[PDB]
């Protein structure tokens, strides 16, 4: 029995353009087991319709998932993602920096 | 393709 | 270039709700083209690609067949495993394959490779010569001398030395334009100031593609390289990557600093100041 906690990278596929329509994406990789909670939030709230690619893993064997939705960078809308797995004593939450 | 038979362990 | 054709199978075990779920994926480098999910609305392998569309039911009822078949074998896998290691049936387990063959820069067979996993570590592996396995736990010697009277590296290394290879140059062909097109880094260097005295410069690679991507932030000339914060290469959702090299720097100093972006879809190297 490994466990490998999941890396997570909150970011969107275009720069932040406040107004202009983007993706917002949850990265999250490097864990195992493969079981994983992921929300993407839109000021705490859960984002309904949010979607995720197919399971797979790399060489070391660690799962990797990408978590999105369709959105706009607003100056004032707080937008995070929120994670959960075996290996966190509670979800994680990480808040999305425009900058990163 | 994949493989046409895999490991029995 | 240099090309792979290479297969992920993960197989989890669900005590409670029966029939344990199995997932497959294919790749030609980088770009997955199919996938078998046995809980998908369709336990049927589907493309992924588009360029993959063009294929006929011949195809896509066999590759189903495929899958059904190596799901099937892991669900009696996973339950000798959970026999070798003594373990109850009410917990959850994986078992993980993953298998691959590569070609040289010449177009031909180069190396193939064969491996198992269980419970997220390594547990059987093909050998180089492609002929022999390395078990790593004593349950895997079980598993290594089955598997030599039985004779699976013969198999495995047929499909690896020729199927594989000889579909990895078909799919190649079917896949010209996607897989051989190559997208260079769109880049921007960003100031983001910390104290009164210093700042962060964070140099940006967007929307290439394959995902082998090179930043490195050098300052005028030694490029000697002061901590630099590298997050890793992510995707962006629509094939391409994304990437970042951060480094600090003292206001004014700026310029000092240089990143230098290498990437296959650039003639030549790039260079960024802020």
């Amino acid at each position: 029995m490994i466990q490998r906690t999941p890396k997570i990278q909150v970011y969107s596929r275009h720069p932040a353009e406040n107004g202009k329509s983007n993706f917002l994406n949850c990265y999250v990789s490097g864990f195992h087991p493969s079981d994983i909670e992921v929300d993407l939030l839109k000021n705490g709230e859960r984002i309904e319709k949010v979607e995720h690619s197919d399971l797979s893993f790399s060489k070391d064997w660690s799962f990797y998932l990408l978590y999105y939705t369709e959105f706009t960078p607003t100056e004032k809308d707080e937008y995070a993602c929120r994670v959960n797995h075996v290996t966190l004593s509670q979800p994680k939450i990480v808040k999305w920096d425009r900058d990163m | 393709v994949m493989a046409p038979r895999t490991v029995l362990l | 270039g240099s090309h792979s054709l290479k297969y992920f199978h993960t197989s989890v075990s669900r005590p409670g709700r029966g029939e344990p779920r199995f997932i497959s994926v294919g790749y030609v480098d980088d770009t997955q083209f199919v996938r078998f999910d046995n809980d998908a609305a369709s336990p049927r392998m589907v493309p992924r690609a588009p360029w993959m569309e063009q294929e006929g039911s011949e195809y896509w009822d066999r590759e189903t067949r495929s899958a059904r078949d190596t799901a099937q074998i892991f669900r009696v896998n996973l339950r000798t495993l959970r026999g070798y290691y003594n373990q109850s049936e009410a917990g959850s387990h994986t078992l993980q394959w993953m298998h691959g063959c590569e070609l040289g820069p010449d177009g031909r067979f180069l190396r193939g490779y064969e491996q198992f996993a269980y419970d997220g570590k390594d547990y059987l592996t093909l050998n180089e010569d492609l002929r022999s396995w390395t078990a790593v736990d004593t349950a895997a010697q079980i598993s290594e001398q089955k598997s030599n009277d039985a004779s699976e590296a013969e198999h495995q290394r047929a499909y690896l030395e020729d199927t594989c290879v000889e579909w990895l140059h078909k799919y190649l062909e079917k896949g010209k334009e996607t897989l051989l097109h190559l997208e260079p880094p769109k880049t921007h260097v960003t100031h983001h100031p910390i104290s009164d005295h210093e700042a962060t410069l964070r140099c940006w690679a967007l929307g290439f593609y394959p995902a082998e991507i090179t930043l490195t932030w050098q300052q005028d000339g030694e490029g000697h390289t002061q901590d630099t914060e590298l997050v890793e290469t992510r995707p962006a959702g629509d094939g391409t990557f994304q990437k970042w090299a951060a480094v600090v720097v003292p206001s004014g100093e700026e310029q000092a600093y240089t990143c230098h972006v290498q990437h296959e879809g650039l003639p030549e190297p790039v260079t960024l100041r802020w």
